[PDB]
């Protein structure tokens, strides 16, 4: 019966609404709001930059989500970075896969 | 909810192998993430009994197999040497155990 | 049956209701991977029997009442197409299926709710044609109707003129608006 | 006999998808087949009024220059004249269709207000109110549609647009739709639609249902995990 | 988010420049509300002007390079807040052209 | 809330329904004293579409949008020759809704997990 | 709170104060329907201690505790010459005071699997 | 938030007179006195017959409807560390304050 207002995978913010029918009458049904937020707690400030400092302050403004820095990797999105891999003399910039499950070429 | 689908309820006699096929939406992520067959323990979350990434438990050692068919969009877990102990609530799914994306299979021997 | 709520099938306009004597446009999605073999296009007999009647096919065979007044025109090539049906008869109200004999057989269904009203383009030739200035932002065009392939032929090719018109100064013919990639409504002249 | 100039508003033309120009001429004399026509300045004098009330009992015997014409004229929509050719009227006259600057053109703001809790407690009926502010130049058809099905005009009642005291040019309007309390309790969407000239697509469907009003309960959950970070 | 630092005397007037995305749905100037901490509109794309700032400000639209200008005729030394311009229906978080006086 | 977010103005609406003589007369009192008729606009009575002799009327009083957040009251007084003692007062405040209770619940566990 | 705990009854009090002319009239209405004069008892106007020329008078409506729980309205309407419309109405129900209770929970190393 | 500061320095012999703006909408007025770190200004005098204990006897109020002012006079004015002596109208006291006054 939940009406999923929003599901933001950039911030793990899911808002659903439900009219719970406690009593068996009208005007006693509680309209709810089920905000669910998952805090990374180990993700960096710059999700696509591994070496950025750890993120400690998490701001969530429920208007910017109802309608940009992300907090959590989206599992369907391929996140990659560039790393120098020097082997021999030949330093080469290579495309490292931050999320390896989602970054397989089709 | 989870788009994973499987047998809501398997059943069999002891000493007979069972095959449980779970369907997942075919995408690159779903095709390349970890496929896990866990047992919902009475108090405590899943203990992963077998995984697509070569893991098999204390038990399911030589009794079980877990094959991934990305083209079909499925994965099939085969459990041989079934016993009365191997009855309860299991989950088959993708990714992390404590994470949702799964389906509940009630196995009774 | 278990219906996945995370589907790769894109949205299809469930109803494309149109003006009697006018035309419609039905964009039917198909699997991009596998290209078409036969773009069958059907009707419904009932909610139980419902044997669909392939109005048109990739070969170009058309039914009795839609002989002429119906076409299928592949493009938008990128994994969909556009079957058209001008000359707004009422009886045509119902459900139409975008069959293909590829692999994943989605038989996408579209509801055609016909409503009588003002026709957006002008009448029957011999060669009148007319589409409203608001609808005219595109490029009102003419095609010489062939069940095999629609081919555009000269007519009054100017600005709004009474608005469109048809001239073949020296059969079944079409005088319709085109978006380019996609296509707008039709016009039936003789 | 009388002459008046009025341009068809956007509310009428949207309903028709065309324009029915009219030069109000009533109280005519007992002359059959009145040859009075709305005459455009461009030369496109309209046809004689088709199916005029030839013998209706009213002593006025109205014969208006109204006729059915194309929409392109109001797609242009410049100033239009009116010349009346009537035997009993010898005075030449031209009237230019006041809608020129038409005050201004502001975008109406639509707000849908759900029923008050008190009338729901009364247990008989509920009234959802659709209120449009701004309203630069009058012009608005308001329709009430539920589940994509336009509801009966009897249920919803609109209002004659009155001005704003915050700006004389501005115009607001209201439309109340009444239903049984049970229908609103069930959860049906009943969302009202506004049609204005200012409208970008020339329509709005602002929104409301029981379970989208102010919430009474909030269980925010904030799960914190050191190995979350990849949002399923 | 830049904040122009303007000064003027009791009679000194200040002009404010803000971007115009050509959306024209709503472009506005917002004084900082220090009594509650949010943002309150003073002038927008529809005549609403604050009672305390009654007829002392006006807006100008320029398409040459998309100017929205706020011109203040008078100035009663009342400490001008953070005149943060913005766009859209949402005033509080539509902020962009930050200006302080 | 929609219009409130605009942060420009606030519109309050007395809506009066069921009065049969249709000579009803709304009036707004805010801060115990009547407000000047410039602010509030009252529509003429119109027939009740859903019934017979009952009519209806609005009265929308507009106000500074932050006044509404100020925490005012704005009573409205339908006075019409049919109410028991001829006047009926109603009041609306920013907190006029029945109290909302929160339920924040912070799971600082690293086991107990979520549900897709 | 004591009367509610006893659960036998409850006494809502309308305290009219500060009105200079002695005569006043208080009557108690429910759901727009005036209550029977037996239920409410109104005190005679008595001079106020700190106000020399201004008086005060209570009015007590006795209602069952269950009625108070079934969150009712009980307005108390007062009529005086000095009032603008010669009457003012004040309403208080069971939910008039409550101020939103945050029920903050704090799951820490706990299980049940329960999804979150 | 208009802030006149009358700052009458007569001390014991001073008789401070402050004219605060007045709506003239027959609403009651009051002269707030910001109570020691409460934030809730307590009313010294008002249209209501209330006068504070400390400011009793010496505080008086006079009207200027045509001039749109209300003049509050502390005659004795004996020193009492004067904080913002806000004057404001309305049934609500702290919220309805308009003009601050420092003495
Ligand atoms: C860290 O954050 C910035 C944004 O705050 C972004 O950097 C750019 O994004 C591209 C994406 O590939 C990077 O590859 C570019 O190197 C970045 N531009 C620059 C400065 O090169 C991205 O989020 C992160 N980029 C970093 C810091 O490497
Ligand atoms: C604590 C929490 O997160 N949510 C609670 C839920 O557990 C409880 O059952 C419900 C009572 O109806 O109130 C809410
Ligand atoms: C808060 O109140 C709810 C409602 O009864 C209660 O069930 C829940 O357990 C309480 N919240 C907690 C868990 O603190
Ligand atoms: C929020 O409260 C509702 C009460 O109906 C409950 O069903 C739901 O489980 C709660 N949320 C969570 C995450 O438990």
């Amino acid at each position: 019966e939940r009406i999923v207002l929003v599901d933001n995978k950039c911030k793990c913010a899911r808002i659903t609404s439900r009219i719970i029918r406690s009593s068996e009458d009208p005007n006693e049904d509680i309209v709810e709001r089920n905000i669910r937020i998952i805090v990374p707690l180990n993700n960096r400030e710059n999700i696509s930059d591994p070496t950025s400092p750890l993120r400690t302050r998490f701001v969530y403004h429920l208007s910017d989500l109802c309608k940009e820095t992300c907090y959590t990797y989206d599992r369907n999105k391929c996140y990659t970075a560039v790393v120098p891999l020097v082997y021999g003399g030949e330093t080469k910039m290579v495309e490292t896969a931050l999320t390896p499950d989602a970054c397989y070429p089709d | 909810k989870s788009p994973i689908f499987g047998p809501e309820e398997v059943n069999s006699v002891e000493g007979n192998s069972v095959s449980i096929t779970c369907y997942y939406p075919p995408t690159s992520v779903n095709r390349h993430t970890r496929k896990y067959w866990c047992r919902q323990g009475a108090r405590g979350g899943c203990i992963t009994l077998i995984s697509s990434e070569g893991y098999v438990s204390s038990k399911y050692a030589g009794r079980a197999n877990l094959t991934n068919f990305p083209e079909n969009g499925t994965f099939v877990v085969n459990i041989a040497q079934l016993s009365q102990d191997d009855s309860g609530r299991y989950k088959c799914g993708l990714g992390i155990n404590s994470r949702g994306l799964s389906f509940d299979v009630s196995l009774e021997v | 049956l278990f219906v996945n709520e995370e589907s790769t099938i894109p949205r299809s306009p469930t109803v494309v209701k149109g003006v009697a004597g006018g035309s419609v446009a039905v964009l039917c999605p198909y699997n991009r991977k596998e290209s078409k073999s036969i773009k069958y296009w059907c009707l419904w007999e009932g909610a139980q029997n419902g044997r669909c009647p392939l109005l048109v096919d990739s070969e170009g065979w058309v039914k009795a009442q839609y002989e002429g007044r119906l076409s299928l025109l592949e493009e938008p090539g990128n994994g969909t197409f556009t079957v058209i049906l001008n000359q707004l008869t009422s009886r045509d109200a119902g459900f139409y299926w975008c069959l293909t004999n590829g692999d994943t057989l989605w038989r996408t269904t579209v509801e055609i709710k016909i409503i009588e009203g003002e026709p957006n383009l002008k009448v029957p030739g011999n060669v009148p044609c007319h589409f409203p200035c608001k609808f005219s932002s595109y490029e009102k065009y003419w095609c010489k109707w062939n069940n095999t392939g629609c081919q555009a032929l000269p007519s009054q090719d100017e600005g709004p003129s009474k608005s469109r018109l048809v001239s073949l100064t020296l059969g079944w013919y079409w005088c319709g608006v085109k978006q380019g990639h996609f296509y707008g409504e039709t016009a039936a002249v003789y | 006999i009388r002459v008046f100039a009025i341009p068809p508003s956007f509310a009428s033309i949207f309903l028709t998808k065309s324009t029915k120009l009219t030069c109000l001429v009533t109280d005519l004399t007992t002359y059959d087949s009145v040859t009075i026509s709305w005459t455009r300045q461009n030369g496109e004098a309209v046809k004689t009024h088709t199916n005029i009330s030839e013998s209706h009992p009213n002593a006025t015997f109205s014969a208006v220059g109204e006729a059915s014409i194309c929409e392109d004229d109001w797609n242009s929509g410049e100033r239009f004249t009116c010349t009346v050719t009537h035997t009993d009227l010898p005075s030449p006259l031209k009237q230019t269709i006041s809608r020129p600057k038409g005050v201004a053109l502001h975008r109406p703001d639509v707000y849908l207000l759900p029923p008050a809790r008190e009338q729901l407690n009364l247990r008989e009926s509920a009234t959802i109110t659709c209120l449009v502010t701004g309203f630069s130049p009058a012009d608005v058809f308001v329709q009430w549609m539920q589940r994509g099905q336009p509801l009966s005009p009897e249920k919803y009642v609109t209002s004659a647009p009155m001005p704003e005291p915050q700006a004389p040019g501005r115009y607001f309007a209201h439309s109340i739709l009444t239903v049984s309390e049970e229908e609103w309790n069930t959860g049906e969407t009943y969302t009202c639609v506004v049609a204005h000239e200012a409208l970008p697509n020339r329509v709005t469907e602002r929104t409301v249902d029981k379970s989208t009003g102010k919430p009474t309960l909030y269980n925010v959950s904030l799960v914190m995990s050191d190995t979350a970070g990849t949002c399923y | 988010l830049p904040e122009v630092k303007v000064e003027g005397e009791l009679g000194g007037s200040v002009t404010i420049k803000c971007p115009l995305p050509e959306m024209h749905v709503r472009i506005y100037l917002c004084r900082e509300m220090a009594g509650s901490g949010t943002c309150g509109t003073v002038v927008s794309t529809t005549n609403f002007i604050k009672a305390e700032y009654k007829g002392r400000v006006t807006l100008k639209q320029y398409p040459r390079k998309n100017l929205f200008l706020v011109e203040v005729t008078q100035l009663t030394e009342s400490d001008s807040g953070v005149y943060a311009c913005g766009a859209g229906m949402n005033t509080d978080r539509g902020k962009t052209q930050k200006v302080t006086l």
